[PDB]
């Protein structure tokens, strides 16, 4: 059943698994019409499909053209997500196919289950974890490839850069979730913390800056402080 | 008008005949049920006074042979049997009638309830759901599991209802996943009606048989089957007009006949709320919606 705090180490065992987040698939700006009615304009989106063990990110870019002339787009977005995840699994060699797919939102369970009927041995699971993968579009290089796409495109990233050379996949996931939680709670402050020192850059082939082990402890502390402040404001406590 | 004689009634038992029921005392001079209407299937059912667990009974049709009940003290139940000697049977029935040791099937002339519950139910379809081909009658009880329940154990004592599964390759055409899941018309009309049942009469027959097994035996798998067959129609955007009008009549008599005190265990809140208020057919079941709203407004 559901993935929670109680079975967290399971993410870093040797059974291939993928998280799927559909938050950024269907994105709109809401605006006034000439007549003073309200309308939406879709912008490019993405499916966030992540192997938490390896850091391998399958970023499927959702071009606005896929919504053209369709109805009930928030419903279609879940089925299009399930169609693309199913296509991704079928494109992988058997030994690379996941044994489990964990959806960050329970509304993805039936669409994914129905698209994966051909794979009865792949378990489709929800999670009780509140994962901040919605903030993926606060990572500059991921936002840039989504917004520039002129057609449907799959782009492959490692969301952990080269961290696994120095740290375990448990620690790499904890760092990623803290960075994304900070970016989600206060994007401006998080981005300031990450780029305030101009001497630490982002490699062409990386997403995040080239921090030493000591600079990561400092960064990680600044992110925790950002999150607690913002919490004391939200709730006046 | 046909007769099901009883050899004797050695144990205290509540006897059902269709929607009617009678208490018989241990060793009471009870020798059976007369004036049973020809032209319908019937069910004769039992609940022992000393173990109210295991409701059990027999589906039969008096046109197919001469049937009687005899208590078996080894297996501890009332068994249905066929008498092949016509003249012996007629002589047994005539004696018991002359001595007035038989209860009369108590049909009110105005009352079409049993017809309305069994309209599409045929003995030949019952014998395919309940497999025991050496008998012309079919045994059902409270505990018998369905072929679908056995997949999720003794195959011989199973109810072979048609398997309906909304998240199955049978239900969903490759490349029409969202369409087929949100609109079950393909599954209802091509797979189930044209493919398996051949016509709406056979589909309704199984639906009505599943309801009656749920109601008379508290058979949980039957109840699941009755709800699945309702939900498959209500979840289809494209259903023939005659099927919707007939479904409304079927469900109306089922809801009308259900004991008020069993609605809590025999009716699935989710399915009925979905069928009457959210589904494509939310506005197609006028009679059913009115009786449900007036009889079971709590469930909704």
């Amino acid at each position: 059943g559901a993935m929670n705090s109680s079975n967290y180490a399971e993410l870093f065992n040797n059974d291939i698994k993928l998280f799927v987040d559909d938050t950024n698939v269907y994105r709109v700006t809401v605006h006034k019409t000439f007549e003073g009615n309200v309308a939406t304009k879709a912008i490019n989106g993405c499916i966030f499909t992540l192997n938490p063990k390896t850091g391998h990110l399958f970023l499927k870019i959702i071009h606005t053209s896929v919504w053209a002339g369709q109805k009930r787009l928030s419903q279609l977005a879940k089925w299009k997500t399930a169609e693309e995840v199913s296509a991704l699994v079928r494109s992988l060699p058997k030994e690379e196919q996941p044994k489990q797919i964990i959806v960050t939102r329970k509304a993805m369970l039936d669409p994914l289950e129905v698209h994966m009927l051909d794979f009865p041995n792949i378990a489709i699971r929800p999670t009780e974890l509140r994962l901040p993968f919605s903030a993926a579009m606060s990572i500059d290089k991921l936002s840039d490839v989504v917004m520039k796409a002129t057609e449907p495109q799959m782009v492959l990233f490692n969301i952990y850069d080269d961290w696994l050379d120095r740290i375990s996949s448990y620690t790499a996931f904890s760092r990623l979730t803290l960075l994304l939680r900070a970016l989600k709670t206060n994007e401006e402050s998080a981005k300031m913390i990450l780029l305030s020192d101009p001497t630490i850059t982002i490699k062409s082939y990386h997403l995040w800056p080239s921090f030493t082990d000591e600079q990561w402890i400092t960064i990680e502390s600044q992110m925790r402080d950002l999150i607690l402040t913002e919490y004391g404001r939200k709730y006046n406590v | 008008m046909n007769t099901v004689p009883f050899t004797s009634a050695p144990i205290e038992v509540t006897i059902g005949i269709d929607q009617y029921s009678f208490n018989v005392k241990e060793n009471q001079p009870f020798h059976g049920i007369k004036d049973i209407p020809i032209g319908h299937v019937h069910v004769i059912h039992f609940q022992h006074a000393d173990n109210s667990s295991m409701r059990y009974g027999y589906w039969f049709d008096c046109r197919m042979g001469n049937f009687y009940i005899q208590y078996d003290p080894k297996d501890g139940l009332y068994k249905m049997m066929e008498e092949r000697d016509g003249a012996k049977f007629e002589n047994i029935v005539h004696n018991f009638k002359e001595r007035q040791m038989m209860v009369s099937y108590p049909k009110i002339d105005e009352d079409d309830t049993w017809y309305n519950l069994t309209e599409f139910v045929q003995m030949d379809k019952i014998r395919k759901i309940v497999r025991k081909d050496e008998n012309q009658f079919s045994y059902v009880d409270s505990s018998m599991t369905t072929v679908q329940e056995n997949e999720l154990s003794d195959p011989a004592h199973s109810l072979n209802y048609t398997v309906i599964n909304f998240k199955s390759r049978e239900a969903i055409r490759p490349g029409h996943e969202m369409e087929d899941f949100l609109d079950k018309s393909y599954y209802l009309n091509t797979v189930m009606l044209q493919g398996i049942f051949k016509n709406s009469s056979n589909y309704f027959g199984e639906l009505q048989f599943a309801f009656l097994n749920a109601m008379f035996f508290g058979n949980y798998g039957s109840s699941l089957q009755w709800h699945a067959m309702i939900e498959l129609i209500c979840s289809s955007a494209t259903v023939p007009k005659h099927m919707l009008d007939k479904l409304d009549e079927i469900l109306y008599y089922q809801i009308k006949t259900l004991p008020e005190q069993y609605s809590d265990i025999l009716l699935n809140e989710r399915v009925w709320n979905i069928c009457l208020y959210s589904s494509f057919q939310k506005n197609s079941l006028h009679n059913t919606e009115k009786i449900m709203e007036n009889k079971y407004p709590e469930l909704l």
